[PDB]
RNA sequence: UACCCAUGUCCAGGAUGAAGGUAAGGUAAUACUUACUGGAGGUCCGAACCCACGCACGUUGAAAAGUGCGGGGAUGAGGUGU
RNA sequence: GUAUGAGUAGCGAAAGAAGGGUGAGAAUCCCUUCCACCGAAUAUCUAAGGUUUCCUGAGGAAGGCUCGUCCGCUCAGGGUUAGUCGGGACCUAAGCCGAGGCCGAUAGGCGUAGGCGAUGGACAACAGGUAGAGAUUCCUGUACCAGUGCUAAUUGUUUAACCGAUGGGGUGACACAGAAGGAUAGGGAAUCGCACGAAUGGAAAUGUGCGUCCAAGCAGUGAGUGUGAGAAGUAGGCAAAUCCGCUUCUUGCGAAGCAUGAGCUGUGAUGGGGAAGCGGAAGUUCCUGAUUUCACGCUGUCAAGAAAAGCCUCUAGGAAGAGUAGUACUGCCCGUACCGCAAACCGACACAGGUAGAUGAGGAGAGAAUCCUAAGGUGAGCGAGAGAACUCUCGUUAAGGAACUCGGCAAAAUGACCCCGUAACUUCGGGAGAAGGGGUGCUCUAUUAGGGUGCAAGCCCGAGAGAGCCGCAGUGAAUAGGCCCAGGCGACUGUUUAGCAAAAACACAGGUCUCUGCAAAACCGUAAGGUGACGUAUAGGGGCUGACGCCUGCCCGGU
């Protein structure tokens, strides 16, 4: 759920957090974990590429498998786990052979459920199918775009994509945008929607929350100087005195298209959003 | 006040040694120039 | 290698002498020399049963003579204590 | 000196009493009330530590930016070493 | 190079006095006594840094803001000892280098295998002595770790004792906050020992002063803390596995058994240390009690908390020698002196500044606050004598009490603990230590009523009351909020012009517009290569507004 805190003091007054309700077990799984280190934007340079980035607390990394590629052997929920490093949560599925391993935990995986991929899959949360035996109207997520690479397009939490159509070696998929789109009938998706629907409705409430979680403070382009920024100068405060809003390089950033033109998958995308 | 300079042995060879100056060919041009000038210590 | 070059001269002072009756022997040696070639070269010229050794390395003093500053020899100081049943070197 | 990365370390004492829990009530069951428990916080007072708000002195200075008396933060968007 | 200012300013926070000594020469050097200062430091260690400043014998030209017989200064000789401490021959993080390789007018940039790189991981020694300078190093006593040979039995020999991976697996291996415990260090009383037993009214004892112990290792024990047990069977763990993981059965548990575990007892101790007069007496009982250890052990929370070696195990493999016991021997390189809140480091100075970490006692106290002291360390490198104006830092002022002034600037005032009581407004938490008041000393009832500790002796903690007593005054010293009414701006905590501006400025949580379907957009770079991201529209970049409440109207001609 959603849990509001009670107004003691005047950082605590509007913030709110989930319970974690869902979450199982607290400790993750030892041959699973690889070590993350912080990069604040920094370049293969040094330099700051990326602003706004840097300074929250430590994780690690835990290795998901997207790929779905164990086929024909039931696999058995054991927990339901926190991901620093994503906003959905992830499940951890032992195999009969003894293997284990984590994937993005689909909304009503509960513990003891069996998962199966391959060609023989029933149409249940949690399984793993080719988009060409998945029937049309159903909701899938974790969707890949080249076969054997790994699911890539729906994947955070309280997402979902839907099937559309055929069109012979294509499937038309509905992306979580509302776009319309073609993708191979040999790529892999999971049936059902994503996790956590709740994510969205959490008030952060202080700023050192959002310093807990690696973001540094944004300075408006309107308080710079002239030589920092084609908005910062004037006596006072001053309006955008230009034809547009500018970004901090030029390039006009308010309404201005940036996909390319000349691109070579404008033919697999049916409708925009 | 603290000052400017904070002593240090490892700090120091490590940007201003003789290994450092013969890893770069900047650095090597510095050399050659401070054995033409004729000077007693290079680089240290 | 070559015993009578990695030995070099006895150390003779009242530090070293009020030593010198517990059956200890300060030398001179190479800055080179480590503790055990240290041991044989003495087993080898002296005809000696050693039972430690210990050594420690010296800086060179800064002198001077008026506007010619520079600094003494590197030295590498040896103390050889023999056992107990060995016959003891003499240094006089 | 500014920001960042890896790895260590520091913060005398005292005050307040969030969620939750238990018991007794109250209900068809709940809500709700009262005691006990519990120990949250960019919480409170205040040393070390960090800072620099007022005044005085200094102004060929003890000091090329300091001292004295008061002052702000002091579990955190904290101070600091390599 | 030499004048004038001119024998002028200054001589850099601080308490000294006298008596002896040395000497050509003494406020300044040495010794003695008294006095004074620091004492969560001005004390004891130890990193960085310095690089001989350390010790001894001589010296007085220059340096020392004066003097000097002295010195961190001059001269000459000396002084630093490690299998076990810190670092290499062990391991890895950020980062750096990088065979082939990709990219590029040259130069070169990037990067794979591989390797360097502590501020972290692993790893065997303790207690005393040392009168010029070193001590876990030398010496004494007692140990441990790895290895080697020599003896004596034992066992095994290719259906094969035994070893065992550069491979697999487990451990190593980890955040923050809170509370209750065990123990020990430390501290305090009695007891015991030795000495004194007294100057001025009194005291031969209810007198006074000092002390009132001891490791590592070895053998036992142990508060505790975690903890399922057995047996079958294997689509997985690049090959194999008796090991790990997964499944099913039997058996059931705060009871044992396994891991760890502070500490305690004996030995080490026929040893060492120890108050007084070279020797050496006593070393018991009780109370209090950690910021240390058990121990990130337990509980809770969300922001979800390094890697590799090492150690154990499993096979793949190697195998005719192997361990066992006793003995003797072997163990490399670098640092080790001295300063180290400082006159030896960074500041041009013997400079009122800056400098990481460990220890850091007593009375009163909640306290590392505050005042006075212990161990220990200091008396600050110009003096003496007068007691003018003026300047600086302090202390009191009659009557008035902001009349001063741009402005109550500065100063004065409140200040601890316990009890009573407390408004508008509110986002229901606050406002609030609102405001405004009252009580504190000593004696007796009194080793109180009652608690902690103990088997008891005893020791510690200490509310209410009554009666009294004394002062102008009882938190009698130091330390310790002034408060209220109304308005503007910013919601709040936070940040800012090192060295004139700390704010109404920036940030912020929240709102909204817009771009982006993943080799994403955006950004760095000529490119390769990267950040974004080991992410995937509940995500990422940009513009504006800035908690919260009520709202956000009209115009698309111009850009
Ligand atoms: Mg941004
Ligand atoms: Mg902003
Ligand atoms: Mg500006
Ligand atoms: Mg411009
Ligand atoms: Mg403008
Ligand atoms: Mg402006
Ligand atoms: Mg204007
Ligand atoms: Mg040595
Ligand atoms: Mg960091
Ligand atoms: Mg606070
Ligand atoms: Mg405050
Ligand atoms: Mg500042
Ligand atoms: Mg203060
Ligand atoms: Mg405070
Ligand atoms: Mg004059
Ligand atoms: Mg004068
Ligand atoms: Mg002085
Ligand atoms: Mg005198
Ligand atoms: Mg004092
Ligand atoms: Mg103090
Ligand atoms: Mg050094
Ligand atoms: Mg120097
Ligand atoms: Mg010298
Ligand atoms: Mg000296
Ligand atoms: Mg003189
Ligand atoms: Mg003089
Ligand atoms: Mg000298
Ligand atoms: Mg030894
Ligand atoms: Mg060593
Ligand atoms: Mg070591
Ligand atoms: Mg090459
Ligand atoms: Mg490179
Ligand atoms: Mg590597
Ligand atoms: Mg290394
Ligand atoms: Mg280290
Ligand atoms: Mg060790
Ligand atoms: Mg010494
Ligand atoms: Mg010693
Ligand atoms: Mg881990
Ligand atoms: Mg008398
Ligand atoms: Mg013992
Ligand atoms: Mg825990
Ligand atoms: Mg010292
Ligand atoms: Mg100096
Ligand atoms: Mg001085
Ligand atoms: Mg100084
Ligand atoms: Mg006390
Ligand atoms: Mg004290
Ligand atoms: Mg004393
Ligand atoms: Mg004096
Ligand atoms: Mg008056
Ligand atoms: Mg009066
Ligand atoms: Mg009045
Ligand atoms: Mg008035
Ligand atoms: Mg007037
Ligand atoms: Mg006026
Ligand atoms: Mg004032
Ligand atoms: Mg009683
Ligand atoms: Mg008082
Ligand atoms: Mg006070
Ligand atoms: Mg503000
Ligand atoms: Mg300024
Ligand atoms: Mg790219
Ligand atoms: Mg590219
Ligand atoms: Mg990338
Ligand atoms: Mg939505
Ligand atoms: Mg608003
Ligand atoms: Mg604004
Ligand atoms: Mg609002
Ligand atoms: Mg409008
Ligand atoms: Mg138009
Ligand atoms: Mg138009």
């Amino acid at each position: 759920a959603i849990k509001k805190y009670k107004p003691t003091t005047n950082g605590r007054r509007h913030m709110t957090s989930s319970d974690f309700a869902e979450i199982t077990t607290s400790t993750p799984e030892k041959s699973l974990l690889r070590p993350l280190k912080k990069k604040a934007g920094r370049n293969n340079q040094g330099k700051l590429t990326v602003r706004h980035h840097g300074g929250g607390h430590k994780r690690q990394y835990r290795v998901i498998d997207f790929k779905r590629n164990k086929d024909g052997i039931p696999g058995r929920v054991a927990t339901i786990e926190y991901d620093p490093n994503r906003s959905a949560n992830i499940a951890l599925i032992n195999y009969a052979d003894g293997e284990k391993r984590y994937i993005i935990a689909a909304k009503g995986l509960e513990v003891g459920q069996t998962i199966y991929s391959g060609a023989e899959a029933d149409i249940k949360v949690g399984n793993a199918l080719e988009l060409k035996d998945i029937p049309v109207g159903t909701v899938i997520h974790n969707i890949e775009m080249k076969p054997g690479k790994g699911g890539q397009l729906v994947r955070s939490a309280g997402t979902s994509a839907q099937v559309l159509g055929k069109e012979g070696k294509y499937v038309l998929i509905r992306l979580n945008s509302g776009e319309v789109r073609m993708i191979l009938a040999t790529c892999r998706a999971t049936i059902g929607q994503v996790g956590n629907e709740q994510h969205e409705l959490i008030n952060i409430g202080k700023a050192g929350r959002s310093r807990w979680m690696g973001k540094r403070p944004t300075v408006r382009g309107s308080v710079m100087n002239p030589n920092d920024h084609p908005h910062g100068g004037g006596e006072g405060k001053a309006p955008i005195g230009r034809k547009s809003p500018m970004s901090p390089w030029g390039k006009p950033t308010l309404g201005y298209k940036t996909r390319k033109k000349n691109n070579n998958s404008d033919k697999f995308i049916v409708r925009r959003r | 006040m603290k000052r400017t300079y904070q002593p240090s042995k490892r700090k120091r060879k490590k940007v201003h040694g003789f290994r450092t100056r013969m890893s770069t060919k900047n650095g090597r041009r510095v050399l050659a120039s401070r054995r033409r000038k004729g000077r007693k210590v290079l680089s240290a | 290698m070559d015993a009578r070059d990695i030995i070099k001269r006895p150390v003779v002072t009242e530090e070293s002498t009020s030593i010198l009756d517990d059956k200890k022997y300060t030398f001179e040696v190479d800055t080179r020399a480590t503790k055990t070639q240290v041991k044989y070269a003495i087993e080898e010229i002296f005809d000696v049963k050693v039972a430690k050794v210990n050594v420690m390395n010296y800086k060179g003093k800064l002198k001077r003579m008026g506007r010619y500053a520079g600094y003494t020899n590197k030295r590498r100081k040896a103390i050889v204590t023999v056992t107990a049943d060995s016959k003891e070197i003499q240094f006089f």
